[PDB]
RNA sequence: UACCUGGUUGAUCCUGCCAGUAGCAUAUGCUUGUCUCAAAGAUUAAGCCAUGCAUGUCUAAGUACGCACGGCCGGUACAGUGAAACUGCGAAUGGCUCAUUAAAUCAGUUAUGGUUCCUUUGGUCGCUCGUACUUGGAUAACUGUGGUAAUUCU
RNA sequence: UGGUGACUCUAGAUAACCUCGGGCCGAUCGCACGCCGGCGGCGACGACCCAUUCGAACGUCUGCCCUAUCAACUUUCGAUGGUAGUCGCCGUGCCUACCAUGGUGACCACGGGUGACGGGGAAUCAGGGUUCGAUUCCGGAGAGGGAGCCUGAGAAACGGCUACCACAUCCAAGGAAGGCAGCAGGCGCGCAAAUUACCCACUCCCGACCCGGGGAGGUAGUGACGAAAAAUAACAAUACAGGACUCUUUCGAGGCCCUGUAAUUGGAAUGAGUCCACUUUAAAUCCUUUAACGAGGAUCCAUUGGAGGGCAAGUCUGGUGCCAGCAGCCGCGGUAAUUCCAGCUCCAAUAGCGUAUA
RNA sequence: CUCUCGGCCGAAGCGUUUACUUUGAAAAAA
RNA sequence: GAAGACGGUCGAACUUGACUAUCUAGAGGAAGUA
């Protein structure tokens, strides 16, 4: 190419958007924004493919252009605006609030939350620097910078934002015994307790996580998001509790849902 | 770049020996017992069993407690039991190797129409299906190679918009009534 | 009187100001029911007027019994004029597309790139 | 479905190939009722190309003294809709082809603590101790006079 | 102060400098209107720098087909390295100056070829393999051949410009214009490949933008490349010097069950068609749904190859007479041809089936 | 297989160095 | 602040050689091919 690309073919779109083959050649191609385009939901896919409020992209244009969608407390008229992990999508007209949280199969769930919960979110601090007359700074996982954080906040911690002010209320430290969600790789969407972290210098660290049923899995350090302190999550968790069932017991649950219902 | 899909697949395989007596005789017997159109209809059913047996030949080589053998070995048995080719009590993975062509050819809709007393030969049944006289629970089926499942078997009838069922009489009876 | 209307996947869309649903049509002996007859049938189910409801995309199944389409039922008529594709407004006579073709517009666009300011409007 | 069969001799057993056999791709021949999906100027010539089209774009929110149309009610800076033109952005994406190219391209893996980055998103934007209740000159559109056989010329 | 596995990092402190081809420190626009002449609420457009996003670009390690009738190559004119610079967005022989004489190779360097763009993948397949991948996804390259640039965040851009080379257009002979390996279309080339059609309704992209545009893309057309389903008849009653089944020693008797090469009899059932209407769609078509019509030699007619062997199926009949021809191979044909040319019958696959080549 | 601290165990070393084997995570969609 | 000029650089192309390759016009002939 002679410059940056603007299209996305539909087959090369991310798998967890769950687009299908035959409706078009192109995928929505997210705008640049706070989240990575392999790691986001564009607002057009959330609003007609997940919520079924629209049937075309033209109707998503009509819904968004009435200024009806607030993502993290601000109105977005962009239909390909990249919403991402733990963003609060709040539709005021229908009185719904949503948070984007991965399912146990690594896709964003349609997780409804109460408007008490819709005033905060958790972020993961990715960078700390001191800049220009000794003012300390944060950089979170969704491109927020915060001036003057608490000096105990370090890289890989998890802070809590109030969505109106933008300021930190409190935070969790990165330690063994805290609760996780995996935000990357094979183990994506799983939830458990930190038990170990082995440090390889010059390369990626590996964190071992233990499930609520005693299953254990590793990730890398960058695929780790500290949800809660100890065992209590600071947010509401989706339908499955981050416990990935095997295919045999998922089949057993799906068959037990048919011999009882009907 | 078009928004199409080019996935397709052949349903039959031609035999390696083109003129082999005692293959021709056996396949002609299988045609005559079931009223098939040509030899490709026989080779189509040889192809599905050869894939089912290849799928069970590889599960039988894995460890007896392996998760793939326990998971895909139980889905493969469930489908054969469901379409009536296996028995319920025969749900071990080794009885798949004791399945035959005629066990699948019994479960065509054409033979079920003949065997349920709706027709009076295996050739009256195909010609009954093809001109829209047979339904399965609500739905008129045109297809003679419709593999009937074991629960959708007693719901086979005469398709209420047909002269043999609900009965507006046909084009020929109507004209003969108009004539005299 | 032998036709029936059912509604499966109902949802009140507050954003586009409509109710939207899947319509099941049961015409066990006749042809496919016309779109105006389904709107008369649906408006007395949902206690409205047929000019505010818009049904489309019906496919009769093989065998001939059932038909499945989609419908939308708007709050007002002006909401229907605002939030609709214009090809469905044109199916009720509430919109008229201009009748020029597309090869005429492209050749007229290219003929007036050869011309500076106010003579562009004098291009035939 | 882990497969062979004809052919050297008067007859035999071999070596050994030739020929047969089945698929799959391009062409071609003869034939063709129904219906679903569907490749399609790659191979020779990255040869040559009539004609048409394929890239443009305005919101409440950069600039309206075109009566172009209407329109206040008529001192009423500018009601409004608005072609044109200036300004801004896009035209570096997409589409096509496979000529070149043999540690090159490319793939997996790593790195930028050795760089640049329109845009989006967040931060920053009285941190500087030294006519403003608003500054200056132009130029299009428009009006008018033209040149050239001829251009999206001027 | 803070950080990294590691800084010559970040932050701090001091002395200055700060490019006229100047660095930031707002002379910009809308809406709602106001509170006590001042103080104002939402936006929009901006803007140095920092971070983020989309990238890009340079590097790391391992991996490629044939060729020795290619055995030494590289170093003059940078080859390998050192020091200092120049240029670059930056690291670096990238370039320059001065030094050192290095660097690669039978573990195949260097050179040549490729009917070579690379992968994901495809066909075939006991297991191992062998061959293909121009081609819708990703990456690269190139817009006749080379070269040079402008603008810009991004281009050595070609539906931008400037030359040369090769072609080629208009001319009043002075001059002017060009680039289909985009969509169609034409010529050529060939064994070899479709419409100068409709639309932005879908999928998305761009713009100042809910509004405009899009031969991207969608929709039809041509389409036996190829893949899936699936008609060309079914039934009954007669008749058979049929057949088998129960009795009869056997004849011969049965509604006992099947068969037919019966243009035997019989009305029953249907689609192919013709064709209203709806539905479909941007508008249409197609399919699906339904009216009415639509079958007896149901002439509403199934073909392509074969019939000695390999290899399923006629040493039946006439013609030919080593001729004409057949035959992948062995062979057939010379007056009785199981093999040619035909009739009849039979075999195989069947809306498909031969031939050529990889 | 062990040494100092942090809470009898971890942080600090590995044990000569590899091949091998099993695991884990990382590996675009189609 | 335009034309223009000295110089430098990048550098298509042009001419003359040398080597090498191909397409074409080309007398003569030979052998095998039958």
């Amino acid at each position: 190419a002679r410059g940056p690309k603007k299209h996305l073919k539909r087959v090369a779109a991310p798998k967890h958007w769950m687009l299908d083959k035959l409706t078009g050649v192109f995928a929505p191609r997210p705008s640049t924004g706070p989240h990575k385009l392999r790691e986001c939901l564009p607002l057009i896919i959330f609003l007609r493919n997940r919520l079924k409020y629209a049937l075309t992209g033209d109707e998503v244009k009509k819904i968004c252009m009435q200024r009806f969608i607030k993502i993290d407390g601000k109105v977005r008229t962009d239909i390909t605006y990249p919403a991402g992990f733990m963003d609060v999508i709040s539709i005021d007209k229908t009185g719904e609030n949503f948070r984007l949280i991965y399912d146990t199969k690594g896709r964003f769930a349609v997780h409804r939350i109460t408007p008490e919960e819709a005033k905060y979110k958790l972020c993961k601090v990715r960078k700390i620097f001191v800049g220009t007359k000794g003012i300390p700074h944060l950089v979170t996982h969704d491109a927020r910078t915060i001036r003057y954080p608490d000096p105990l906040i370090k890289v890989n911690d998890t802070i809590q934002i109030d969505l109106e002010t933008g300021k930190i209320t409190d935070f969790i430290k990165f330690d063994t015994g805290n609760l996780c969600m995996v935000t990357g790789g094979a183990n994506l969407g799983r939830i458990g307790v930190i038990t170990n972290r082995e440090r390889h210098p010059g390369s990626f660290d590996v964190v071992h996580v233990k499930d609520a049923n005693g299953n254990s899995f590793a990730t890398r350090l960058s695929n780790i998001f500290v949800i809660g302190k100890g065992n209590k999550p600071w947010i509401s968790l989706p339908r499955g509790k981050g416990i990935r069932l095997t295919i045999a017991e998922e089949r057993d649950k799906r068959l037990a849902a048919k011999q009882s219902s009907g | 770049p078009v928004a199409r899909s080019w996935v397709c697949r052949k349903t039959y395989v031609t035999p390696r020996r083109p003129f082999e007596k005692s293959r021709l005789d056996q396949e002609l017997k299988l045609i005559g017992e079931y009223g098939l159109r040509n030899k490709r209809e026989v080779w189509r059913v040889k192809f599905t069993l050869a894939k089912i047996r290849k799928a069970a030949r590889e599960l039988l080589t894995l460890d007896e407690k392996d998760p793939r053998r326990l998971f895909e070995g139980n889905a493969l048995l469930r489908r054969l039991v469901r379409i009536g080719v296996l028995d319920e009590g025969k749900m071990k993975l080794d009885y798949i190797l004791g399945l035959k062509i005629e066990d699948f050819l019994e479960r065509r809709l054409q033979t079920q129409v003949f065997k349920l007393g709706l027709a009076k030969s295996i050739h009256h049944a195909r010609v009954l299906i093809r001109q829209r006289h047979i339904r399965v629970r609500k739905q008129v089926v045109n297809i003679p190679s419709f593999i009937v499942r074991l629960d959708s078997q007693k719901h086979i009838d005469f398709s209420l918009r047909s002269p043999y069922g609900g009965g507006r009489p046909g084009r020929v009876k109507r004209k003969n009534a108009k004539k005299g | 009187d032998t036709v029936t209307i059912r509604t499966r996947k109902f949802m009140t869309n507050r954003l586009l100001q409509r109710k939207q649903m899947v319509i099941d049509v049961l015409h066990p002996g006749k042809a496919t029911v016309p779109k105006t007859e389904i709107r008369e049938k649906l408006a007395k189910m949902y206690k409205t007027t047929p000019d505010v409801i818009f049904v489309f995309g019906f496919r009769t199944h093989f065998g001939g019994g059932k038909t499945t389409g989609f419908g939308m039922i708007y709050d007002s008529l002006d909401y229907a004029k605002k939030n609709e594709p214009k090809h469905r407004l044109a199916r009720h006579g509430l919109y008229e597309k201009k009748k020029t073709s597309r090869k005429q517009r492209k050749e007229r666009k290219n003929r007036m790139k050869k011309v500076r300011g106010t003579a562009k409007a004098n291009v035939g």
